């Protein structure tokens, strides 16, 4: 039923055969890019599908910015004249805008079966291309395959049909397909039984001789994709709630309950803490999605995160079977139905920005709010209050400030970086590191360095940061979770059991040298150096940190410065614281 | 053009009704008805108471 | 001409539905338902188983 | 063997075309098939033996499925003139078989 086009439709992959599975890689990270053998039902995908879901896109640019990119480095003792430098920057960025042109043509383009067609990954805005060419990941015909926006030589697709049904020179909409090759040859491809310890089954696909089924279904359209709408395949933050508040769940006292902190520091539409937790809803019924259901949608507001989205029943009193906690989703349970005011009538076309009444259907009512619990001591905030189980109608408004993909994507940059560094925090705490772990961690760490300013590259120390420091809220989402850890890595790398020292062992390991690692803590110091500036909330989390400064111174110285620064402014506181 | 198009509008109210009734069909078999429951049945009525 | 004809398209979706339901009627009385058966009736529902 | 008549493996085609509300003339391009009372779906492969050969080993199908899948249907259209040539053919063969009997 239905389904007709491509490009501007946007969907995952499902190599599903042997080994069966959805196709993805968590985090940027930058990661051992992969797929998931654990997978989930065709009908019942694993929650990671939010990462799994790829974005189709016509081959584009795919040329001279390789030149700009490969002109970036090689030399002896050699470089190139600055006129080539800046003018070929014009080559670069104007080529960017070229890509902007053909992607203005993007939504217009209809794929035919057998077209070389190119793919991307929205959840990271990246795509695979390596290798052949680039160095292998070990296997029979060993070869890596990753992701990037390089859009370079290898991606590019394999001319794309096969089987028997359906010869080249026609339209394939939904089925299963032969996907990418490198230009460097580049197909066939892996199915693999090859992964490592950080994850369970975690294979991938490239290069080597092996037939495989693929493709996806109903996900995004030329209609829905622009813009705002209800981005069903990529919904953002949970909140009905207009009581000057945008409630969304959090764990508390080892309990998962929808909540919000007091006042919200006033305002609403203003950016705040990401206590959210968001996303996922359209069906006929089936796993197929895409968000195109318009107001007569009947479709979930589950959180990131993860867990339910429950609230329902009848309304001091007990309220068992009500507000959200933990998965599983599935089934039918607090599914919710929106009630736009728009101008009320026969409307059946794309909810946006303006928000009105909500009502779960089996309960037929209606998510209220207010009416205050206690949480024992605080008081400040006192306020877990809702996750409503109403009975009748009323006042308050729903849904979501649309949030640009790039910064929830920044959360993917975030909490992921935090976890993947929590693991290596578990490595070097034992003192072990590969030099590869070293280069990797400093790689993503430098990724913090240019996560500062938009200036991605290259060898630029800290003064450039000084202007970027006032700029970008960054520091707050940084604080949202990650800050717990970097400094911790400042701690235990010297600390337990005996990796230091004191000053002696830290420097002798420092005097013998790779290069970043002495500066790595300094660089973590450098990024907190990005962080302390401006708002006070980035300051108090320097409390323990200045002891860490004494420580720082120890050685040387540085630291111282821061303180102063613171102182210057613061002073006061410172003063207060320281003282003693 | 205007009488023609207004009667076309009448077929547009016809459109919204003939779609609402069976979108009503979807929402109901799914969850009326719803839861838881028981039945059966129816019853008665119831009514109431007083 | 374009709004007129697009609403005409809406009556074309109306066409395909109003035909599919009773071609569905044919396939069903014939073989649902278916054978053988027984018845009666119704029942219850159924549912489944586990 | 016959008889046909009745209702028995009547089959229903499932064109992909571009799937939706299509109701107009199948042609050349071929997709899914499904008998209705069984509601499934003519598979294939999965190999019998026929005792000795082996070459060919292959009576394999005439399928009695249960669920969906992959392979495509229907017919290369064939010009009337040469099936007509079969009318020229097997008929000539029979009518000459008779005079062969004469």
């Amino acid at each position: 039923m239905s389904s007709f086009l491509h490009i501007g439709d946007i969907c995952s992959l499902y190599a599903e055969g042997s080994t069966n599975g959805f196709i993805s890689t968590l985090g940027l990270v930058d990661d051992r890019c992969v797929v998931q053998p654990e997978a989930g039902d065709l009908n019942n995908p694993p929650k990671k599908f939010r990462d799994c879901l790829f974005k189709l896109c016509p081959m584009n640019r795919y040329s001279a910015q390789k030149q700009f990119w490969k002109a970036a480095k090689p030399g002896a003792n050699s470089t190139t004249d600055a006129v080539l430098l800046n003018k070929l920057h014009h080559a670069a960025d104007l080529e960017k805008k070229q890509n902007e042109t053909e992607n203005r043509k993007l939504l217009g383009t209809v794929i035919q079966y057998g077209n070389v067609i190119q793919l991307l990954h929205l959840k990271s805005n990246k795509y695979l291309t390596v290798n052949k060419r680039l160095p292998a990941l070990l296997e029979k015909n060993a070869m890596r395959v990753t992701l990037d926006e390089a859009g370079n030589e290898g991606s590019w697709f394999y001319i794309q049909p096969f089987y028997k049904l359906r010869s080249i020179g026609d339209s394939v909409v939904i089925g299963d397909k032969v996907v990418l090759n490198p230009v460097n040859a580049g197909q066939p491809l892996h199915a693999s039984s090859h992964q490592l310890v950080d994850n369970p089954g975690c294979n991938e696909v490239n290069s080597v001789n092996c037939n495989t089924s693929w493709k996806i279904v109903l996900f995004m359209k030329w209609s829905d994709n622009k813009d705002d709408i209800l981005k069903g395949g990529d919904v953002v933050r949970l909140f009905h709630a207009e009581q000057e508040k945008f409630l969304t769940c959090d764990e508390h006292r080892k309990k998962q309950h929808v909540f919000l902190r007091t006042t919200g520091r006033q305002s609403a539409t203003s950016a705040t803490s990401s206590k959210a937790l968001w996303e996922v809803e359209v069906v006929q019924h089936d796993p197929c999605r895409g968000g195109a259901g318009y107001w007569n949608s009947l479709f979930r507001f589950k959180h990131l995160a993860t867990g339910h989205y429950l609230a329902a029943e009848v309304d001091q009193e007990k309220m068992v079977y009500s507000l959200v906690s933990v998965p599983e989703g599935n089934d039918i349970s607090s599914i919710f139905e929106l009630d736009p005011t728009t101008l009320r009538g026969g409307d059946s076309l794309v909810p946006r920005n303006s928000y009105v009444r909500l009502r779960h259907l089996c309960t037929n009512t209606w998510v209220h709010s207010t009416n205050i619990p206690i949480d024992k001591e605080e008081e400040k905030p006192v306020m877990l209050k809702i996750g409503t189980s109403p009975l009748k109608e009323d006042k308050e408004a729903f849904a979501i400030v649309p949030v640009s993909p790039a910064e929830v994507r920044d959360l993917d940059f975030a909490n992921d970086a935090s976890k993947v560094l929590g693991s290596i925090a578990g490595k070097l705490e034992k003192g072990t590191i590969t030099q590869n772990e070293r280069r990797s961690v400093t790689k993503l760490l430098e990724d913090l360095v240019y996560f500062v300013t938009g200036g991605t590259n290259s060898g630029q120390d800290v003064l450039e940061v000084v202007f970027s420091k006032p700029n970008r809220e960054r520091q707050k989402l940084m604080r949202e979770q990650n800050i717990l850890k970097q400094i911790f890595k400042l701690l235990q790398a010297p600390f337990t059991d005996c990796g230091d020292g004191p000053m002696l062992r830290l420097e002798e390991l420092g005097d013998q040298r790779h290069a970043p690692f002495r500066h790595i803590c300094r660089l973590c110091y450098r990024v907190l150096r990005h962080s302390q500036q401006d708002y006070r909330k980035n300051q108090e989390y320097i409390a323990k940190q200045f002891g860490f400064m004494q420580k720082q111174i120890g050685y040387d110285v540085l630291a111282e410065d821061t303180i102063t620064a613171l102182l210057h402014n613061n002073r006061k506181l410172l003063e207060k614281h320281i003282t003693a | 053009k205007l009488e023609s198009t207004m009667k076309l509008v009448t077929n547009l109210s016809g459109q919204l009704s003939e779609l609402k009734d069976q979108m009503t069909e979807q929402r109901k078999q799914k969850q009326r008805i719803g839861l838881l429951g028981h039945p059966p049945h129816m019853n008665v009525n119831p009514q109431q108471p007083a």
